[PDB]
């Protein structure tokens, strides 16, 4: 584990498409670098939407409903200025999250916006007016989508055929936390959990009733982020809102087994990263340690 | 003239000159207009990095000291002490690094490495703080930190850990020395130095083998003190007590050899700290760091001092200066508010946050700042409206948190707007939730008596302005159920019609006078019911 | 004691106690025949120690913004303490006028008079170390 | 990218006052143009003005902005004899953009006889209020009864002075710890105020003695932490007022400093966010910065100059 700390308080980091980048808010320019570096790229405009679309291709989101596309041609260093949008949603997206040939995006006033590749024209719109912040985003069976505001309102939503509505609805009893945590499974696509603010603990169940499956609560303050292994979904470790990753081993164990003790984390990717709620500066280095 | 006001963000102040609008055919011509705020003191790329690196280390000495303070009195404390000093001087070592980083053509280092060096001076100061002989091991350290030039080489090397054979006879004489018994090094100094007088550049390498111990004063002249003090430390005796003869040393040979440095030097020497503490003043940084040095000599101040108890009120005036320091950069203001504990500076700089606001950040913040608080409320009720003004979730987060009222008012307008109008509110399980529990009954009444009972119900506890739209749907329920058992309604209905009356004389009249008439019906077929 | 040491009682014990003392000191310094007797029969009838230890366990079980009343409890105040309290919950509410007005005055009947109650608990203890 | 440099207000006439909101983001300005502009500070770093428009028929002396609690409003003060209360709109359909943002007035004050010299917001705590004073010499003070009704400003209190100069500066200390109190500064005698229990009429507790010419400006500094209470004076010479309640009658000052090293008029005096600066400018064209020693008295720590 070496902890390489750069002094940005970072939004955001991902694995490369040892190879990545990260991309950071809290600062005059927005901060956002490649990699040991290769490309410490400035722009004005935050970092809602992250992911790199090719080896070169990157797309971003950023906070005024702004998206911003470039190409990381890495052999030049040059990035192909790709795409820009004004206004998606002016809040940003809430949540990323990537569809086939569009991005599984939502928002937290809830402007689900269809950019999709080359569709420079924005051509489709649920532009339903979410009212809490809508910060739960996923394609389930695309577009099977579920929009979740923050009383964690996980409305199943669907894109593919029209009209505003949504397709179904999984709960909680209460509906206590705002949108921060799902877990749609590799093992299944539609599998998931509600990771929620008591380092809660739920388990959604699309296709065997949909009751809490779940509900333990095992980490401190809100629902953080985790990292499940990109080909073992069993091995993954979750954290709580100040970033403490305890290792939640269900590969098999949780622990107080993270680079622990510090302030929030950034973004997830791992083959390795996480993120918290406060987005702050943290690294780490040997991911199947 | 000048005017002055203070902006709500620390480094951004805005002064102006008043003139006269025209005087003597002359327009104003003052129209400058200056921002004035903190400048100099925060800044650079890379500064962020050895500013960030500063706060990190201070967060570390909180983290430690106050855990091992937990653990109680131990020895540990003793070395965990100067566990803290060796990280300290990493970082300074970590910083003289970096400034390899500045690249051709030109380049700024030299300030950026000697201001870093006067930090190690420092650290240097307080392992003495932290047993004459161990103080004099500790001078050797420092001094090994730190032709006849190659002979010198040759030598500072060493003390840092037929001319030739009278050369090594020399050597082998001066090791006798270090060897021994301080009286077996006196002895033996006097026989080299004999050696030397019978003997009378190979040869002055000789004389400088022997030692003993004129020439390494000389060598001071030709340069450095301190040097000459650490060469004294090394090979003379290496006990540290009595700086009255190095001091002069030192001021006298650096006489016969900047000069601002070698002052605060001289004042460290006198031991301070409050001299030093004037000297940094005088050179204005490292101001934090200074504060958090301050810190670490009162958490030190062991030896049962009135000054160092006066010395722990400086300390304190110190976390204070870092207070008024910190600006707007919210990780340092949180390290801050930990360097503190109270809820002064607390939502002072809340505040200040408030107006620097990202919201969605910001909000995060205020969380994190609730979490720790674990005054508070009042905070939470302003961050909750700077939200609402900044949107319905806002006002969601703002009702959980008691605005409510007017939350009702806007529901009610907008279920009355729309017949098929969606409430998230309704969904979920004071007047504003009457009635949105009598909008619930509208809606059970829709789906298709329970729900008809209980629009009823909120209907008694308060009223609508349309509210004849909510009395023409109660009739309406009244139809489909047929109102057997309504007869306290028809007697209800007539307080309705005399509050409408009330309304009137305060202030679609035939459709008005239908709807009453509707009503009527509903009474006889009560009063039908209880014949019946 | 068993179930409840009141501070009157502990003060009560305690100044029995200090009277024994004296007594016993008194006896010491000159000598008595029925007095030694009874002294020494006395000593052989610790049980009542006994006794007093599970009074003593019992107080210990009994023992075993909240954060402002804990700390209002740590100066002592109900007459200044208790009624700073309800001023402040008044306060509190001020900027909320609450879903129910009945079932919050009916809390506050509820949490003022438990407040009271418990901090006249923690007062004892202080009598039974006393005691 | 970012630079400060010097900006042209747009302003044809001078420029009486400038103030920043609570964030210090947003800087409203007014003149003898009888017009009042909003500044925006960018996020890149340069101000753009947001908004400009005739508030009066009359010179507009004084601006203040309220608490941000209550909303974006603005309160202008002019030679007309009116204050004007102003309200920011931005429109946004229920959809992306639509929003559109321009001045409006709220309300008038047309209950001062004579031109008005000055015009503050009282502490959010206290709800929205504010103060005036003008020529006729008595200081009003209007509150809005109801937080909804923006346009419902009730005339809370009126108060007798004397003739001629005019400023005013309320205690901004958070009201639970602190008394509602405001210092008034005219020409020379100058006499503040307190608030008392229950007649809820304002009283005269003290004077601050010693001023020397007109009184240009007071204010009163945020009591952030301390339990004592500072005022400054720009009077043709700095001053330093330190008060202290203490328990009939409930209240002392002292004179912490005086400081001529302008050599002229001090026009303006103004407090850091804190209360921890002070600043003074004057005549010679030079802006002060002030800091408290250890002692209390104040010391220059560093002086602007400008031509």
């Amino acid at each position: 584990f070496a902890a390489k700390f750069v002094s940005h308080k970072i939004s955001r980091t991902r694995w490369r498409p040892d190879v990545f980048a990260t991309g950071s808010w809290d600062n005059e320019e927005n901060k956002v670098c490649v990699w040991k570096q290769l490309c410490d790229i400035k722009h004005p405009g935050d970092v809602m939407d992250m992911q790199f679309l090719d080896k070169e291709r990157i797309v971003t989101g950023s906070s005024t409903g702004t998206v911003t596309i470039f190409r990381h041609h890495e052999n030049n260093q040059t990035l192909s200025v790709n795409q820009r949008w004004e206004q998606a949603h002016r809040a940003p997206c809430t949540a990323i999250v990537c569809s086939s040939p569009e991005i599984v995006s939502v928002g937290e006033d809830g402007r689900i916006n269809c950019f999709r590749a080359e569709s420079r024209d924005v051509l489709r719109t649920i532009d339903d007016a979410d009212s809490s912040t809508m910060h739960g985003v996923t394609f389930l069976r695309t577009t099977e989508i579920l929009t979740v505001n923050s009383v964690g309102q996980l409305k199943l939503w669907d894109l593919r055929k029209q009209g505003n509505d949504p397709t179904q609805i999984f709960s909680v009893t209460g509906e206590r936390v705002p949108l921060h945590c799902v877990d749609r499974h590799p093992n299944q696509q539609h599998v998931v959990a509600t990771g929620g603010q008591d380092g809660m603990l739920c388990i959604w169940d699309v296709r065997h009733g949909k009751m809490p499956m779940s509900l333990l609560n095992a980490h401190e303050a809100e629902m953080w982020e985790v990292h499940f292994h990109p080909s073992n979904p069993d091995h993954l470790f979750t954290c709580s809102e100040d970033g403490s990753l305890w290792h939640w081993d269900a590969s098999a164990e949780i622990t107080n087994l993270l680079p622990s003790s510090t302030l929030s984390v950034n973004s997830l990717d791992v083959l390795l990263v996480c993120g918290t709620d406060a987005e702050a500066i943290y690294v780490t280095r040997r991911l199947f340690s | 003239h000048i005017g002055f006001s203070w902006g709500p963000g620390d480094l951004l102040l805005y002064e102006t000159l008043y003139q006269k609008q025209g005087n003597s055919e002359t327009a104003a011509r003052c129209p400058f207009m200056y921002l004035v705020r903190s400048d100099e003191d925060i800044y650079s790329p890379v500064l962020r990095k050895l500013f960030n690196e500063s706060h990190s280390i201070f967060v570390g000495l909180q983290k430690s000291a106050e855990e091992a303070s937990g653990k109680s009195r131990k020895a540990q404390l003793v070395q965990v002490s100067r566990n803290y000093r060796s990280v300290l001087r990493a970082c300074m070592e970590e910083m003289h690094t970096l400034s390899e980083s500045t690249r051709e053509t030109a380049q700024k280092y030299i300030s950026q490495i000697s201001i870093l060096s006067a930090m190690e001076l420092s650290w240097n100061l307080c392992e003495i703080l932290f047993p004459a002989g161990p103080l004099l091991i500790l001078l050797l350290e420092w001094v090994r930190l730190h032709h006849e030039k190659f002979w010198d080489g040759v030598t500072g090397y060493v003390l840092q850990g037929v001319l030739d054979d009278l050369l090594k006879k020399m050597p082998m004489l001066h090791t006798g020395g270090t060897q021994t018994f301080e009286l077996k090094w006196q002895h033996w100094r006097e026989e080299c130095e004999r050696h030397l007088q019978n003997g009378t550049h190979m040869e002055a390498v000789c004389r400088v083998l022997l030692g003993d111990e004129e020439v390494l004063l000389e060598k001071r002249d030709l340069m450095t003190w301190y040097h000459f003090l650490v060469s004294r430390l090394l090979f003379k005796h290496p006990t540290v007590k009595p700086t009255e003869l190095h001091f002069y040393a030192q001021s006298s040979l650096d006489m016969f050899l900047p000069e601002p440095l070698d002052n605060i030097l001289l004042a460290a020497f006198e031991f301070d700290i409050h001299q030093v503490i004037k000297e940094f003043s005088i050179v204005s940084s490292n101001w934090w760091f200074v504060a958090h040095l301050t810190d670490l000599l009162d958490h030190c101040q062991l030896f049962q001092a009135h000054n160092l108890y006066f010395g722990a009120n400086m300390r304190e005036f110190l976390l204070l200066d870092y207070a008024s320091g910190l600006f707007s950069h919210h990780s340092l203001w949180q390290l801050g508010v930990d360097y503190f504990d109270p809820n002064l500076g607390r939502e002072y700089l809340k505040l200040h946050m408030e107006r620097i606001p990202s919201t969605e950040k910001k909000a995060l913040k205020a969380l994190r700042i609730c979490e720790q608080r674990q005054q508070v409320r009042s905070i939470c009720k302003t961050m909750a409206m700077q939200s609402l003004c900044n949107a319905l979730s806002w006002s969601i987060r703002a009702k959980d948190a008691a605005l409510i009222s007017d939350r009702f008012l806007k529901e009610y307008c907008e279920r009355g707007n729309f017949t098929d109008l969606d409430l998230i509110d309704n969904l979920g399980s004071l007047s504003d939730r009457l009635t949105f529990l009598g909008k619930y009954r509208e809606f059970h009444r829709m789906y298709s008596f329970s729900e008809a009972a209980s629009l009823l119900l909120s209907l008694m506890t308060a009223r609508i302005a349309p509210c004849s739209f909510w009395l023409t749907l109660l009739l309406d329920a009244l139809p489909l159920l047929e109102q057997k058992q309504v007869i306290f309604s028809a007697e209800q209905t007539y307080e309705l019609m005399r509050c409408l009356e009330d309304r009137m004389a305060a202030k679609i009249q035939k459709q008005d006078s239908s709807i009453d008439n509707t009503k009527v019906e509903m009474l006889r077929l009560a009063l039908a019911r209880n014949l019946a | 004691s068993v179930e409840e040491s009141e501070i009157s009682a502990m003060n009560q014990m305690s100044w029995l106690m200090k009277t024994a003392t004296i007594e016993l000191r008194i006896t010491s310094l000159n000598r008595q025949r029925s007095h030694t007797q009874r002294l020494l029969h006395l000593l052989l009838d610790r049980k009542i120690l006994r006794i007093l230890d599970s009074i003593q366990f019992s107080n210990e079980i009994p023992e075993p913004v909240i954060a402002n009343c804990e700390h209002k409890n740590r100066r002592g105040n109900v007459k200044l303490l208790h009624r700073v309290l309800v001023a402040e919950v008044n306060a509190l509410q001020g900027m909320a006028a609450i879903g129910q007005r009945p079932l919050l005055m009916e809390e506050i009947n509820t949490i003022l008079q438990y407040v009271v109650e418990r901090n006249k608990l923690l007062q004892c203890l202080h009598a039974k170390r006393h005691a | 990218m970012f630079v400060a440099r010097s900006i042209a207000a747009d302003h044809k006439d001078l420029i009486h006052d400038v103030s920043f909101d609570f964030h210090g983001r947003r800087m409203a300005t007014c003149s003898s143009d009888q017009s009042v502009k909003v500044w925006d500070k960018s996020e890149n770093g340069n101000w753009h003005c947001t908004a400009s428009w005739k508030t009066h028929s009359g010179s507009v002396w004084r601006v203040t902005w309220a608490h941000p609690e209550f909303g974006q409003v603005l309160a202008s003060c002019s030679f007309d004899r009116t204050a004007a209360v102003w309200e920011e709109i931005v429109g946004e359909s229920n959809d992306k953009l639509r929003g559109q943002s321009h001045w409006v007035k709220r309300t008038t004050l047309v209950d001062s006889r004579t031109s008005v010299t000055d015009v503050k917001f009282a502490p959010k705590h206290m709800g929205l209020m504010l103060a005036t004073c003008s020529a006729d010499g008595v200081v009003r003070i209007y509150e809005a009864p109801d937080v909804m009704n923006l346009s419902q400003w009730s005339l809370q209190h009126e108060i007798s002075c004397k003739l001629s100069c005019s400023c005013i500066s309320w205690n901004p200390s958070s009201s639970r710890a602190h008394s509602p109190m405001i210092a008034v500064g005219s020409d020379g005698k100058v006499q503040i105020y307190e608030y008392n229990e229950n007649t809820r009429k304002y009283a005269k507790a003290e004077t601050l003695m010693s001023v020397s010419d007109p009184v240009h400006d007071i204010a009163f500094a945020p009591n952030l932490g301390r339990s004592f209470h500072i005022l400054a004076v720009a009077t043709k010479d700095v001053r330093i007022f330190t008060m202290k309640p203490l328990r009939v009658t409930k209240f002392e000052i002292h004179t912490v400093a005086q400081f001529d090293n302008h050599n002229s008029q001090v026009w303006r005096v103004s407090w850091n966010i804190t209360g921890t600066v002070l600043a003074s400018s004057g005549d010679d064209g030079t802006v002060r910065l002030w800091k408290a020693n250890y002692m209390d008295n104040w010391k220059c720590i560093g002086v602007l100059k400008g031509d």
